[PDB]
């Protein structure tokens, strides 16, 4: 008889930043509007579909 | 005189089957007619 919230369970978006291909192959990783903190334990968690 | 709105980014599987898989498996086949919403999307963010 205690009141819980329902929330998004992480609903946001992957932008990639990548030089051509043709130049390098490295890549860097956005992750739209979360904090971060959050994915940084859930890699840990590997919950990360 | 207003200069931009502001900027959405939709997206096909989230908005319209949340975290079911049956139902992308279905939204699928309707082929690529949501890419041209998201392709759309980022086009009216660019511009803006
Ligand atoms: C998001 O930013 C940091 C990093 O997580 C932290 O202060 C908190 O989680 C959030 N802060 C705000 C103001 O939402």
């Amino acid at each position: 008889l205690e009141i819980l919230d329902i929330t998004p369970c992480s609903f946001g978006g992957v932008s990639v930043i990548t030089p051509g291909t043709n130049t390098s192959n490295q890549v860097a990783v956005l992750y739209q509007g979360v904090n971060c903190t959050e994915v940084s334990v859930a890699i840990h968690a590997d919950q990360l579909t | 005189l207003p200069v931009s709105m502001t900027k959405t980014s939709v997206d096909c599987t989230m908005y319209i089957c949340g975290d079911s898989t049956e139902c992308s498996n279905l939204l699928l086949q309707y082929g690529s007619f949501c890419t041209q919403l998201k392709r759309a999307l980022t086009g009216i963010a660019v511009e803006q």
